[PDB]
């Protein structure tokens, strides 16, 4: 939590888009907040910037 | 909530004790320079286009 | 403002008759120009109460002016009359002093005495005392004349052990409409920079109050006072009371880590050397805090050259007028305080305002040290500047004026 | 307690509290008001009623030890001697009264 | 000639009529004639009666206006009085509803403003007409005679007005939900109002920390100190050059995130919170409290407190019966409670309390007297460690300030000597 | 030519005001002040007495 990184254990099929809320580092994200566009293998990814 | 007169709000200024010099008091004609016809001694767009 | 305009008070009454009733005279004087002469006496006066009423500023109302102060500024001052404490009695054995025994001071004192007291056999009692009158000049210790005793009371007499207290009186909307600007008792806001002057002079007795703080993060940077300990603030206080209630208001209108600060070696006289002792503290802990001082009390010096005026005016009245404006007791003005410096066009619009009809031709202004023998004749000057910590009055033999 | 009676305009005088006061209640338009003097001295003029609020609101009125007037409801003299009330407090009272007030 | 200077330094005169017709009576006689006519029937009486009645309004008018800005008035002008610091109105809804039960007849149609009622007897009408479909449902929409706060009890209602062929005015939960102001403001909790925001106004933030920090329920004590200095003022808090050092004690808490939501509202904006040397008392968190961000449209600050060190002390007394017969767990209970504080004057052993020997021995005087007393000590010693030795008993015991400290019932032994 | 220096304090008013106000009083709107008659000598203790 302290550094961002998040990871998926399955792999994302294509066109599954994720969102995030809560509050990191100041910024916050009450409203949806893309962060990861699955490409279809990859699973690991990270957060976005509120 | 709607003082519309400069007169209650110079009043709130004297209540409140707060200076007068960057507040806006008045668009009115009673303003220099304002008339109900005013388009004398100004560039008419025979001289310049204002 | 807002009071004006009752000249056309008379054409609508005219028009009122003429529209009532065809096109008819309305003049000269008749029953019906009498009834129209009672319509225009009438609605003006009914537009110049309005007008009265409405105007309801600090700078213009009169009695209802409390209310003003009352919807944020603290109540005026109560009139009060100071008792005495422990004032030493002596007589025989087995007498009972009754309440109400006017003792009387040597300068017309009227004193009484509060609770009923009975004389014990060692010859030596304390009664509590209270004063007559709101105005009573302070007494000094010697044998209160006695009016007023039993057929064994002795003499009564004042030792250093009574404990003293003083009155209070005079508060006239003159002190009123001065204190609106600074007197913002915000009780309110407690912890800031307007709030600590407000509560301060709500003590008793206390005349004027100065608060400057830094801000920064360097040493002298406010107007008049050095600094030494940054991120701090010094207090100085005018006509002051005993010291607990002073440092009570002042430790109660703080909140900041050391905001107490003593300025330098180049200000007003520390009242106390390390610091003032608050004792008690509303989380009971035993907090021992409280740093300020009093002004440095100078001497101002005036002289004016003037015309002679439409008629005689003795100078008297010229010298009333500066008196009275350096005391302070002009609306508007509040005169001479800690940190005012004096101008000769103030001191001459102050004359203006009390005489008229007068011509001024010059104006001078000088400030002398506390003590110091008076002033060259070429000492005046146009203007004069005080620092921070520097009170100046005036007395009547300190303004000459030989006019032209 | 204060005698009181229901007529529209009224005055009482008494002597109480080591002190000599006269009140005036008369209704004006909607609410009550209330004239107090002192000393044969007035001291205030048209004082709205309310109740629970204290009828003297400067400090150099009500007391350096002198008492003050405290309506229990909002005055209505139809009701005068049958529910509403008018009551006196001496200085010490009163002093712990402003202290229960806040 | 007749006028009255009736507004003074005091306040406003306003006249009894008799006064004022008398004047214009004068007025207009001096206007005419000293023999004229001035009855009702006569034009001249009108005129002074409408003057009189005029002059009289307006009088009245003015004098009920006299003085505003002081907060006792009322209607309107109190309003404003209220909203230049903050303050509501109006609030007069009446609880709308929706999605209704009725079953009726075939195509039946429903007159509107009919009266249903509840069980506890409160009236309440439909909105809009509507018709029924043969099955024999449909959902209306109510409205109550006064515009209150007033809740539905979750059962069937009853009707009053029948129309035709229509029974079973009754709830489903799917019914939305609209709870109403009812003119929850009318004159004087305004003042209230303005009673308790001076009130929270008032105070320093010292004398507002503990008792705002003290109304979170199953506190006991807490003790706020200043460093004032970067030295050691009272404790050894030298974390920062001017922070506010904060000790809760506490029964248990039961919700950690009252006393943060406490402590947020007791504010400065210039004064950190962190205090402590890795040595005073223990904090519930190390870096943060994780305050709730905000009541009103905020982000998510930070505060930090910290509790007292617990101890425990044991309690020695040897007593002589006397002339009575009292059991040992009762003089067992009786300290144990006064420990707590349960009888007025005492205050307890509250954080940063030491405890002495000579306040039990007083405790125990104070409630059962006739029972001499030969010896009482006392000791102290950290939390959790065993029986210490007899000699670690002494007279008094000086503890710090961010020390809490209890006694137990079996905690504490007596002799009977 | 009159020139006036005079700081704002805590409750300030436009400088077209003092100008109108002194302007008008050149004239002698207020009571007991005749104005500026033929041969009257002008002083600026009188304007500091007006803005007073």
């Amino acid at each position: 939590a302290q550094t961002g990184t998040v990871k998926f254990t399955q792999p994302l099929p294509t066109g599954v888009e994720a969102y995030w809320t809560g509050d990191w580092k100041g910024g916050t994200a009450a409203e949806p907040a893309r962060f990861a566009v699955g490409n279809g293998t990859q699973d690991t990814f990270t957060l976005s910037d509120p | 909530l709607k003082t519309a007169n400069p007169f209650g709000l110079m009043v709130w200024c004297i209540i409140l004790g707060t200076p007068s010099k960057g507040f806006g008091l008045y668009p009115k004609n009673s303003s220099w320079a304002f008339g109900r016809l005013r388009q004398n001694f100004i560039y008419s767009g025979t001289q310049v286009p204002p | 403002v807002a009071d004006t305009a009752d000249v056309l008070s008379d054409v609508e009454a005219e028009f009122r008759a003429a529209l009532g009733a065809n096109i008819n005279l309305a003049a000269s004087t008749p029953q019906g120009s009498l009834v129209a002469a009672e319509a225009i006496a009438r609605s003006s006066v009914m537009r110049n109460e309005a007008r009265i009423a409405n105007t309801i500023n600090p700078n213009v109302s009169f009695g209802t002016f409390l209310d003003a102060i009352c919807a944020l500024m603290g109540i005026e001052r109560g009139s009060d009359l100071s008792t005495f404490g422990y004032g030493v009695q002596v007589t025989g054995r087995s007498q009972t002093r009754i309440s109400t025994g006017s003792r009387v001071q040597t300068p017309a004192g009227a004193i009484f005495t509060v609770m009923s007291d009975v004389t014990i056999p060692a010859g030596g009692v304390a009664t509590i005392d209270i004063k007559s009158q709101e105005y009573g000049n302070i007494p000094l210790p010697v044998g209160n004349l006695i009016i007023i005793d039993g057929t064994i009371g002795w003499s009564g007499a004042k030792v250093i052990a009574s404990t003293r207290v003083d009155p209070g009186s005079r508060q006239m909307s003159d002190a009123e409409l001065k204190n609106a600007r600074v007197n913002r008792l915000a009780i309110q806001g407690r912890n800031s920079t307007m709030a600590i002057k407000a509560y301060v002079s709500a003590v008793p007795n206390v005349t004027s109050v100065n608060v400057i703080e830094n801000n920064t993060g360097a040493v002298q940077v406010v107007n008049g006072v050095s600094f030494t300990l940054p991120y701090a603030v010094w207090v100085c206080v005018a006509g002051n009371p005993d010291k607990q209630a002073v440092a009570d208001a002042l430790w109660a209108a703080h909140n900041g880590g050391t905001p107490w600060d003593y300025g330098a070696t180049n200000n007003g006289v520390p009242v106390d050397g390390p610091n003032g002792v608050p004792v008690r503290d509303p989380a009971s802990g035993r907090k021992y805090v409280v740093k300020w001082t009093t002004p440095i009390m100078y001497d101002g010096y005036v002289n004016v050259t003037v015309q002679q005026g439409s008629s005689s005016v003795a100078p008297e009245a010229i010298q009333n007028a500066v008196v009275n404006y350096a005391q302070g007791k002009v609306e508007g003005e509040e005169g001479l305080v800690v940190g005012a410096s004096l101008s000769a066009f103030e001191v001459a619009g102050a004359i203006a305002r009390e005489i008229p009809g007068i011509y001024i031709k010059l104006c001078q202004v000088a400030c002398v040290a506390a003590g110091s023998p008076a002033p060259a004749p070429g000492d005046f000057t146009s203007e004069y500047v005080m620092s921070a910590f520097g009170q100046a009055t005036i007395s009547v033999g300190n303004v000459r004026v030989t006019f032209v | 307690k204060i005698p009181l009676t229901a007529v529209p305009n009224q005055a009482i005088s008494f002597n109480a509290g080591s002190s000599y006061w006269k009140i005036r209640l008369y209704q004006n338009m909607d609410m009550m008001n209330a004239d107090i003097s002192r000393d044969g001295v007035i001291v205030c003029h048209g004082v709205r009623c309310f109740g629970g609020i204290p009828l003297l609101q400067y400090s150099h009125q009500y007391r350096p030890d002198y008492g003050n007037f405290v309506f229990d409801r909002d005055a209505d003299w139809t009701l005068f001697g049958d529910g509403i009330n008018l009551f006196y407090l001496d200085g010490a009272e009163f002093a712990e009264y402003q202290a229960l007030a806040t």
